[PDB]
């Protein structure tokens, strides 16, 4: 679940690593304060 | 084509997209791989032959 | 990974027959060989289920023997009773040994037969010899006979070791044979039926002696341990006392070259300052007459060794004065009659001799320093003492051992000791009472509990009703937290979590100034604990009466006052046999909130009193007082230097001085030295006392047959840090036979080294000491994540209790004291929370602990589990790891050695780096959670409970902490403020520190702060993911100091930690799930 | 030399790096060992010579 090309999905690199941690990271912290101002 | 990570990784660290804090520019990176690079090279040309 | 070796030698050696039969198990987490595992074990019981060789099997699955890990062996083999003495006779061919009544000054105190003493079983009592531990002398007696027979053919200074010890075990085992061995009972009692026919005394001298001479590794020490085996045969009141009596002088004869400080509560600073020793003539006359006491008893290689060191007085040859001084230790406690032992105290000289100028000046003082502690809280009124009622009655779990008495909780009848029990009891008859202190005369006399510690006398303990803690609590709490900042008060003075241990004399020693130290122990029964005393309490409470406005206040210290009244006239219930005596005792000894500070007041104030007395003689200033219970000192600079008259004089001053109050002492001066209970000095280096006995014990405790043996292993540490050194086999057998289980008569199992040295509630010991390990496998993480869920238990007990009525009166009554009109919103927490404080009842303990255990068998016999994923600290470990380059390093030696009597290792590394300097909270009290906690409670919450409390929701966080009798408007407070986020920092730092015993053991000596431990640990900076940096540096100072331990050698580390990895552990990091032990934890001070 | 570890603390610490933040800095210790500045010190002169 990630909105980049599939080449980069399968990697091994250091940066796409990165990304996909740091952007799940996003999505975390917005998913949680959504659920925060609809309670 | 470049490779898509190649670009970017290269993208990525320009922007230096912070975890913790919200942004705006994480949208920048939405629909950045190819097959999509054809879709409006094939759709421009054809549109104005057309 | 050499402790499964021993187990199957001891397995083979111990049974011995064609029917005893081993049966190892292993497991893998691979799937496939842990079915290969699955099937050893299946073929191995049906093996043993057909009386089949086994042999063969051991081939066809080689690659689980040699990769799979093990985690037990079963054993088959039936009762066979009586083969210890089959196997004993060989290791007993030398002389037995004969008693000698006319020793003790008693008679029950010789070691002549029970019938001698006990003729009918209805008046006989095996406690004034009980070892009251949950391991046998047999299992003693096999462990010395199978080192012994491994032992056997070794030719090296092993071999010269070998014979010393197969000598004293030959005088112990003939002593034996001559008679038998007690048989013990399942609860490891010794019955009248087995020593009817035996010597009273045989058995604790027995285990002691097994406990010497198992720690022998040289010359004098086989010389000291048969010198003290053959004469503790008879004599056991006056032995001890004897040979740990002359210490106390002889640290005034090493002259000071080098020198440790103290700042503040673990600060060092080193000086190069030589000091002398200005030793007088009559203490050598003194030391002459113990010495001749010594020879009197029939000692005679121990004198010699104390004599040829008075030639040089050398502080190199004198650590063997510290070894011996932990020799007398390790003989047994001197388990006399409640009645005689509460006469070493009830002996009283109360006179109308004394002077009048001195007492009112000590009552003036007391109540001088009474309102020094309580002038700010009494005037600004602070809450917890209006609502100290309420106070009292959440921290009675923090409170004394009550009297035992019948409760019911709905349909049980309970013998509970726990205060807090006995208030749900009161509440729900009717008797509750609190402001009616009861009275303590003829009607209601007091009961008693026994302090005890060998080689001194027996000191006594209240055991009193639940009002006189409610009572003495909040105001005991403020004095407390006013004597944090005080320096005076050694017992109190730290940063929340620490002592001054490392003492505060060496500031001021010099050519000019002496240190008066004194032992004050014996100071309970005197005419200045009594009387005045509590009057001067009485006159500070009438004028703090006089500070406040408030009513709630007044009476609140009304009744503190009435708890005084009652306590300056008190009797004692003292059975002798079967007709009960009471005595007057109106004074002062523990088993009380109060008793601590209050004693160290009055002796500070004793003290004060007594130097304003030398200054009629001699010019001094005084620069420092400390007073910690049973000991205190005092130093004092001169106008010029120091001589032997003056010392002698001011000597006989204070003893005079001290005698005009009716006081009696042995009075100690010096310039270099001191000696107290838990350490001494000599030549500004600080040893300590070794006395902790592991085969005998003080009193019974509860724990289990398993924790038990983690308890022995701690102090079995504490001990070789200290210097008294035992051979670590014997202790890994006596933990693997108390860890073994009988499921039926002839079933037996052992568990491995993997199941006992890993991190949870199960951990005893470690594989290599004064190193945790943790997991880099597979298969370490593999069975952390098994045991962690199946170390949460249950207690049927406590679930049955909870659901009674007077329980949820007692809820109810605490709600609506506290705050009303959420009934089932806050209540069920406040129900929740006291759960958290009925698991002190030891019963309960006991049914969770044993649920444990058995939880844990059924899957020891069996094949092993998943577990589901559930996170802990080697899955953290385990990927730290892979990112690790190490490479040979050197550190040179500039830190000074302070504690000679260590092992090698630890001295070297504490001469590479240095010794630790601060202390960070275990407890995380300084962090502003506990704060609150700290402010309306005492309580502890774990740091398990916290670290969990914090990763929940910002709502439940309100219910936990209201819950714990905080109130409603500070946590929301807290929550709205966020601080809780500037506290998951703090609290994962104590949490993570409670996991790894940073603050528990031999990592407490170390330090962590230095530069150069530092530049080894080359892990580059990242930040904003504190957590993660936190960790690897922690984490990579263990990997050297493990390294160092282990093989002395340094080495460097570096860590260039990827991004990717520092946010796959930011999530994995608050979902932990660890635990540690309390069992596990060995505290250097105690 | 200096020790590849004790320069990386240094250059690590001087850079001020961000662990949630995709940084270009990052990318500035790939491939600092030894081994490859003999390698380098090697094949420049080599080269140079030949």
């Amino acid at each position: 679940e990630i909105k980049i090309a599939d080449e980069v999905k399968k990697s091994n690199k250091e940066e796409s690593k990165q990304l996909l941690e740091v952007l799940k990271t996003k999505e975390e912290h917005q998913k949680e304060v959504q659920y925060e101002i609809l309670q | 084509l470049v490779s898509t990570e190649a670009q970017i990784q290269k993208m990525s660290q320009d922007l230096q997209l912070e975890a913790l804090t919200i942004q705006s520019e994480t949208q920048f990176l939405t629909g950045i791989n190819s097959q999509a690079a054809n879709d409006c090279f094939k759709t421009l040309i054809a549109a104005m032959l057309s | 990974g050499k402790y499964n070796l021993i187990l199957s030698e001891y397995l083979s050696f111990i049974y011995n027959s064609q029917s005893a039969v081993q049966i190892p198990i292993y497991y893998s987490s691979n799937s496939e060989l842990e079915n290969r595992c699955i099937e050893f074990h299946s073929k191995c019981l049906e093996n043993s289920k057909n009386g089949l060789s086994l042999k063969k099997l051991f081939v066809e699955y080689s690659d689980v023997i040699e990769n799979a890990t093990l985690l037990s062996i079963l054993s088959y083999s039936y009762d066979k009773y009586n083969a210890v003495e089959r196997k004993l006779v060989k290791y007993a061919k030398g002389k037995p040994l004969e008693a000698d009544l006319t020793v003790n000054e008693l008679d029950y105190e010789n070691n002549k037969i029970t019938s001698e003493l006990f003729p009918t079983a209805e008046e006989y009592t095996d406690l004034l010899m009980d070892p009251a531990i949950l391991t046998s002398l047999s299992s003693n007696l096999n462990a010395v006979m199978f080192w012994l027979e491994k032992h056997e053919n070794d030719v090296a200074e092993k071999l010269k070791i070998y014979k010393r010890r197969l000598d004293l075990f030959t005088i112990v085992a003939s002593t034996v044979n001559k008679y038998g061995v007690p048989r013990h009972n399942a609860k490891y009692r010794y019955e009248y039926e087995v020593m009817k026919d035996k010597p009273y005394y045989l058995v604790t001298w027995a285990n002691s002696s097994i406990e010497m001479l198992m720690s022998v590794f040289s010359h004098e020490d086989y010389l000291i341990a048969r010198e003290l085996i053959v004469l503790s045969y008879s004599n056991r009141s006056t032995l001890a006392k004897l040979v740990s009596s002359p210490m106390s002088i002889l640290v005034a004869l090493v002259d000071i070259n080098g020198t440790f400080i103290t700042n503040e509560e673990l600060e060092l600073e080193f000086s190069n300052k030589y000091v002398r020793a200005i030793v007088p003539d009559q203490t050598f006359d003194e030391l002459k007459q113990m010495l001749d006491n010594m020879r009197k008893a029939g000692l005679t290689d121990i004198p010699k060794m104390i004599q040829d060191w008075l030639v040089d007085c050398s502080i190199e040859k004198f650590p063997l004065m510290a070894k011996i001084y932990s020799w007398s230790f390790h003989v047994g406690f001197r388990k006399q009659k409640m009645l005689d032992a509460a006469l070493d105290q009830l002996k009283t000289e109360y006179t109308e001799d004394v002077d009048d100028e001195m007492y009112r000046e000590y009552t003036m003082l007391i109540r001088d320093e009474v309102v020094k502690m309580l002038e700010e809280p009494v005037k600004h009124d602070d809450h917890l003492l209006q609502d100290s009622e309420l106070a009292g009655l959440l921290s009675m779990s923090s409170a004394s051992n009550g009297e035992s008495r019948q409760l019911k909780f709905g349909r049980k009848t309970i013998f509970s000791t726990k205060k807090n029990m006995h208030v749900m009891d009161d509440m729900a008859n009717g008797r509750y009472t609190p402001g009616i202190i009861p009275p303590v005369n003829v009607d209601k006399p007091i009961p008693l509990g026994r302090r005890d510690v060998p080689g001194r006398r027996t000191r006594i303990i209240f055991i009193l009703p639940y009002e006189y803690f409610i009572a003495q609590h909040a105001v005991v709490e403020k004095m407390l937290i006013y004597a944090k900042h005080t320096r005076e008060y050694a017992e109190f003075y730290s940063q929340s979590n620490q002592l001054l241990s490392y003492g505060d004399v060496t500031r001021f020693l010099s050519n000019n100034s002496m240190v008066l130290y004194t032992d004050v122990s014996q100071w309970d029964s005197s005419q200045h604990n009594t009387q005045p005393f509590r009057k001067g309490i009485i006159m500070g409470l009438d004028m703090l009466a006089n500070m406040t406005n408030d009513a709630r206040v007044i009476q609140t210290l009304n009744l503190y006052k009435q708890t005084q009244i009652n306590l300056m006239d008190s009797y004692v219930q003292i059975p002798d046999g079967n007709v009960i005596k009471k005595i007057q005792y109106g004074a002062v000894a523990s088993g009380e909130k109060q008793t601590k500070a209050a004693n160290s007041i009055a002796n500070l104030a004793l003290i004060k009193t007594v130097l304003s007395r030398i200054s009629n003689k001699y010019s001094f200033a005084t620069k420092i007082i400390r007073v910690d219970g049973d000991d205190n000192y005092a130093v004092l600079q001169f106008n010029t230097e120091v001589t032997k008259q003056m010392v002698q004089d001011v000597s006989n001053d204070v003893r005079e001085t001290y005698a005009r109050m009716n006081t009696k002492v042995k009075a100690l001066v010096s310039t270099v030295g001191i000696e107290i209970a838990k350490r001494y000095i000599a030549g500004g280096k600080i040893f300590f006392r070794a006395g902790i006995n592991l085969l005998n014990n003080e009193k019974k405790g509860q724990s289990t047959q398993w924790d038990q043996a983690a308890v022995l292993y701690s102090n079995y540490i504490v001990n070789r840090l200290r210097g008294f050194e035992t051979d670590r086999e014997f202790i890994l057998t006596k933990i693997m036979q108390m860890t073994s289980v009988a499921i039926t008569g002839s079933l037996r199992l052992f568990p491995s080294e993997r199941v006992l040295t890993t991190n949870s509630t199960f951990k005893v010991f470690d594989s290599e000491d004064f190193i945790i390990e943790y997991g880099t496998t597979d298969d370490e993480v593999y069975i952390q994540r098994a045991f962690m869920s199946l170390s949460s238990q249950k207690s049927g007990i406590a679930d049955e209790i909870a659901a009674s009525s007077t329980f949820k009166n007692y809820v109810s009554r605490l709600s609506e004291q506290l705050l009303f009109s959420k009934n089932n919103i806050v209540s069920r927490g406040i129900a929740l929370t006291e759960k958290a404080k009925l698991n002190s009842y030891a019963p309960i303990s006991l049914e969770k602990r044993r649920a444990q255990i058995s939880a844990l068998l059924t899957m020891l016999q069996k094949p092993v589990t998943f577990k589901s994923s559930k996170i802990t600290i080697n899955d953290i470990l385990r990927d730290i790891k892979p990112f690790f380059t190490v490479n040979e390093a050197h550190l040179p030696i500039q830190y000074q050695k302070f504690m000679p009597t260590l092992p090698d290792n630890v001295q070297y590394i504490i001469q590479c780096i240095g010794s630790r300097t601060y202390q960070i909270e275990d407890d995380g009290s300084k962090s502003a959670i506990s704060r609150l906690i700290s402010k309306y409670s005492v309580y502890k919450p774990s740091i398990e409970e916290l670290y969990k409390v914090i990763s929940l929701h910002e709502n439940e966080i309100q219910l936990y902490l209201i819950s714990l009798g905080i109130p409603k408007i500070d946590a929301d407070t807290y929550v709205g403020s966020k601080i809780y986020s500037q506290d998951k920092y703090r609290i994962l730092e104590s949490y993570v520190y409670n996991l790894l015993s940073i603050n528990y053991g031999c990592y407490q000596l170390f330090d962590f702060n230095s530069p150069d431990l530092e530049k080894l640990i080359r892990i580059p900076f990242k930040g904003k993911i504190p957590a993660v940096t936190f960790i690897l540096h922690l984490y990579a100072k263990l990997e050297v100091i493990n390294h160092a331990i282990k093989n002395g050698s340094w080495i460097s580390l570096f860590c260039n930690y990827p991004k990717s990895e520092m946010i796959k552990l930011w999530k994995k990091m608050w979902n932990i799930t660890s635990l540690r032990s309390p069992y596990t934890n060995a505290n250097f001070f105690q």
